[PDB]
């Protein structure tokens, strides 16, 4: 059948301020079918116990999910989201950029 | 509340 | 203002890995309030918003019974769809359903919905008359014939005009402090040089509810639709939404650009500019 690859946005719940607790979000959307693998990474390593929203979908039938974890940003630490889907030959990594 | 629709199939 | 209630079902087959998973979620406007997942250790319709928690055990028991019955219906529908499309028992397939009602400020029905998809493509939809169907292909026409013979549209109409609207009105009253509150966007413009010759202006909207918003850039008062990068509206995780719109502008021309924001929480549209 026809498949649709995920759009990916990585961002924080609130404007980032170093040393102030926040939530790191990875929003995946526009994909079909629904099976998808999403990891949040801190300095390249998988964060444990990440939570996610309940599967739902948009008016065009494509799925979306929010993955999220509490975190405290610093100048040093790098964060990213890593996504795999049947449409991707290898996992896609999107880095967190505070201005996006 | 959800729709209760018994005995309807494709 | 106006409001909606929607239920979304996803049924996903997985041959060799048990029976199809069935997940249901319910929303009022952009607020999820219930979920059901057949893969949970103890499947139940469960609350996801504070204002639904006050419903009593008869509500939760009835919703759970209905979701279990719906899971069985959609597992059968997945088997039927294989026959209708001449497909093998080896592949994974998906049925999706969305249904519900929209009401105006008076709480009266504006319109009802009931539409389904197979493998991400339209399958069958109840028309706006709540009395006839649109089938996407010759497979869905088989379903349409069965549903015409059994007067299924009449049952959908009874729900959409009756219990759907009545429950939505109850939820809106019980959740009035949030469901009937619009949070306007918090807005600002950022500027990032990309070269000596150009810079990005990015217009941000944060903290808004509901999700519907319009963010536009104008240059000299003319919309820049084909030159604007507009990200999908995204959830913050605290009920609110975020969005941005960006344009690449010639250095020294920044004040020719204005960002325009429309949102139901704003009494008047906002115009903003980069403020160095």
């Amino acid at each position: 059948m026809i498949q649709r690859t995920p759009k990916i946005q990585v961002y924080s719940r609130h404007p980032a301020e170093n040393g102030k607790s926040n939530f790191l979000n990875c929003y995946v959307s526009g994909f079909h079918p629904s099976d998808i693998e999403v990891d949040l990474l801190k300095n390249g390593e998988r964060i444990e116990k990440v939570e996610h929203s309940d599967l739902s979908f948009s008016k065009d039938w494509s799925f979306y999910l929010l993955y999220y974890t509490e975190f405290t940003p610093t100048e040093k630490d790098e964060y990213a989201c890593r996504v795999n889907h049947v449409t991707l030959s290898q996992p896609k990594i999107v880095k967190w950029d505070r201005d996006m | 509340a959800s729709l209760n629709l018994p005995a309807v199939s494709w | 203002g106006s409001h909606s209630m929607r239920y979304f079902y996803t049924a996903m087959s997985r041959p060799g890995r048990g029976e199809p998973r069935f997940i249901a979620v319910g929303y009022v406007d952009d607020t999820q309030f219930v979920r059901f997942d057949s893969d949970a250790a103890s499947p139940r319709m469960a609350p996801r918003a504070p204002w639904i928690e006050q419903e009593g055990p008869e509500y939760w028991d009835g919703e759970t019974r209905n979701m279990k019955a719906s899971a069985q219906t959609y597992r059968e529908n997945l088997r039927i769809a294989l026959r209708y499309y001449n497909q093998s028992e080896a592949g994974s397939h998906i049925i999706q359903v969305m249904y519900g009602c929209d009401v105006g400020p008076d709480g009266r029905l504006l319109r009802g919905h009931d539409q389904s998809a197979y493998d991400g493509k339209d399958y069958i939809a109840l028309n706006e008359d709540l009395s006839s169907w649109t089938a996407a292909d010759t497979a869905a026409q088989i379903t349409q014939r069965k549903w015409e013979a059994a007067r299924v549209a009449e049952q959908l109409r009874a729900y959409l005009e009756g219990l759907c609207v009545e429950w939505l009105r109850r939820y809106l009253e019980n959740g009035k402090e949030t469901l009937q509150r619009a949070d306007p966007p918090k807005t600002h413009v950022t500027h990032h040089p990309i070269s000596d010759h150009e810079a990005t202006l990015r217009c941000w909207a944060l903290g808004f509810y509901p999700a519907e918003i319009t963010l536009t850039w104008q240059r000299d008062g003319e919309d820049q639709t084909q030159d604007t990068e507009l990200v999908e509206t995204r959830p913050a995780g605290d009920r609110t939404f975020q969005k941005w719109a960006a344009v690449v502008v010639p250095s020294g021309e920044e004040q020719r650009y204005t960002c325009h924001v429309q949102h139901e929480g704003l009494p008047k549209p906002l115009t903003l500019r980069w403020e160095p």
